[PDB]
């Protein structure tokens, strides 16, 4: 049934390596579309949504839909003895016990297998309802993990701020305070640099940082990040993929 | 004083 | 108050680095020549004075003399969300309760800004009269640091012996002994990695090896070292810092 | 009676480390051939064989045959007071108390002397005849290193399995099942090189963590040689240029 | 199932 | 015996 082939698994590697640390056991549901993932970690703060659409794939054939149960520390055990280079091939049959992984390398004769039991996983899917944003917030995501690692080091709760002006993250903790303010700065010439904001209402939101500093292990697989905040929703920070993208949900903290 | 879930903002479905 | 601006945030963090393992407290002392440091370690046998000169930073302002009381480890949580090369701003108040701490970089108008709570801290000076040192090294910083890992591996004390010929540190252990011996070493091609020995009359002396590898965490700023010696006071080990210093002063073992 | 100098203090650490993780305590066996080294594991299941001729010594003197008895972690803590590129100098009396270790540096005249106390050590040499091996292949260390950690992490065993057209490393856990198969290979390249002598196909079961203890030694050679045939242990040798480092592993029987 | 040792193939010297 | 600072400078 299931056979879908990546030309670079660095794609797959930093991917699971991005979700792991916040979810661990994880179905891959799959189906024309591609192969997709929702995941609630284990208290139901953050939701990690990913899409790898059909279209990246070397050969993608599903006749039908099936979700792979699979535990994430179990897939990067066995990841990491494929490069980024390698050319990736997951295989599955009708009803599966098992995902089969193979690796090859060029100019070696080297090939990799593994066959990967799955596993049974009750995983609780949310409906999220397409958003128009107060605010969107384009920005370089080496950027965004520095000011969350460095906020961390300092407390555990970030307040972040989208104006007209710029976007603040400030925090306050038993040291002292911090604040760190972007504005929306457009380079000429090198474009990983920008920042833009597109608002249409100020918003400010309290979250938790350790949650952010998860998030932002997905850092290598996109050079920006896209945070979409408004008043009554939790916030999303989205990681593009080139061809299917990496969501992480947070509700925020209130009182 | 709270940390809200993702429930709390969106409904379980199948 | 007080507005100094340092022109690569690097000075800043290579000293708390170099000072926060032997004191954690330490009182910042802001006047019209700068900013000054002197604080002893919680046995009283290792000593820091440090001293920033106002000549260094770019746009020094210090209206009235004050101690800012830091714990070096909060500073160094704060210090580290500053790359080498940010532009940075201590800011001080009249009878302050916090410092204030901007990194600003270039092509990027992002802006981080810190308070950091002050702390009260008793502070203990003691007076050092000007000596002349019956032996003074200079040698590479990295060499001395070298030197006091491999021995610390092996012992927690350590001989230093200067004589006109050369300086040898030794030490003994439950594994068995070691010893290094440099001597004076002049290049004119690569003179970061030179030897000198000043000395009136021969000197040796017996030092806790934990103590100087704590010293060794200043390499990083001074590729160059300075120990000065003489058997009736303590071991000055010294790291120039181009505008003010970093010294540190051992008390032997008898 | 003993004065032995090395150009480069690199060899003698490599080495060490290469020992260490898998004998704690060694002797040094000096006599005019050289300084060579036999001992088993604390299990048995593994015995190292080291050979540093003669030949490969600066100044290789030895009046009288002695066992240097070396608790060789107090051997790296002071090995590593020596760059790569010092020369090096062990001394020894007749009856020792200690060994002399001289470092010396170019350039610099800094001068270093140690003397590390000797141990009292009772290690059983075995007799290890020379073989004709059913299967002899050559590979790179680091490919080899790399296969090793990566099945180690998956499983306690791997089958090594060669026939004439290939070599397959495979193992069985509880994440499932993995293999690699590397074929021969003739590239010019250099260290590439993938080579497989075979009389008889062959296929025995090994301890990984052996294995990747052995592999610790990766930095002496770019390549590796591991040496099979059905009744007797595993052969993995590293050239030294100056002589040998050995490791043989007892094979698991009756899977 | 079993681990042999290295005294089964080579006796001591 | 390890000395201390005091024993050589005092303070001030």
């Amino acid at each position: 049934m299931l056979e879908a082939r990546l030309e670079q698994a660095s794609l797959l590697k930093r991917v699971v390596d991005a979700i792991k640390d916040l979810v661990q056991d994880c179905n891959f549901d799959c189906n024309d579309s591609g192969i997709a993932l929702q995941a609630m970690d284990n208290s139901h703060v953050a939701l990690v949504s990913m899409l790898l659409k059909a279209e990246g794939f070397s050969a993608y054939r599903c006749d039908r839909n099936i979700a792979l149960g699979i535990n994430l520390v179990s897939l990067t055990k066995v990841l990491r003895a494929a490069q980024n280079e390698d050319i990736l091939t997951l295989k599955a049959d009708d009803s599966p016990d098992a995902v089969n992984l193979m690796f090859e390398s060029a100019e070696t004769d080297r090939i990799s297998e593994y066959d990967i039991k799955l596993m049974d996983i009750d995983q609780e899917h949310l409906a999220i309802p397409e958003t128009e944003y107060a605010a969107t917030v384009e920005m370089p995501s080496a950027e965004f993990q520095r000011i969350c690692r460095d906020l961390n080091a300092l407390s555990e709760s970030v307040v972040i701020e989208a104006t007209k002006e710029g976007v603040k993250f400030s925090c306050q903790g038993d040291i002292g305070s911090g604040s760190v303010t972007i504005r929306q700065h457009t380079s000429v010439d090198k474009p990983e640099q920008n920042v833009s904001i597109a608002l249409s209402e100020p918003v400010a939101l309290t979250f938790s940082l350790k949650y952010l500093v998860n998030f932002c292990k997905a850092t290598s697989l996109s050079s920006k990040v896209t945070l979409c905040l408004s008043q009554e929703v939790p916030l999303l920070v989205e990681y593009g993929l080139g061809s299917g993208h990496l969501r992480f949900y947070l509700a925020p903290k209130i009182g | 004083r709270r940390q809200t879930s993702m429930t709390d903002f969106y409904h379980s479905k199948r």
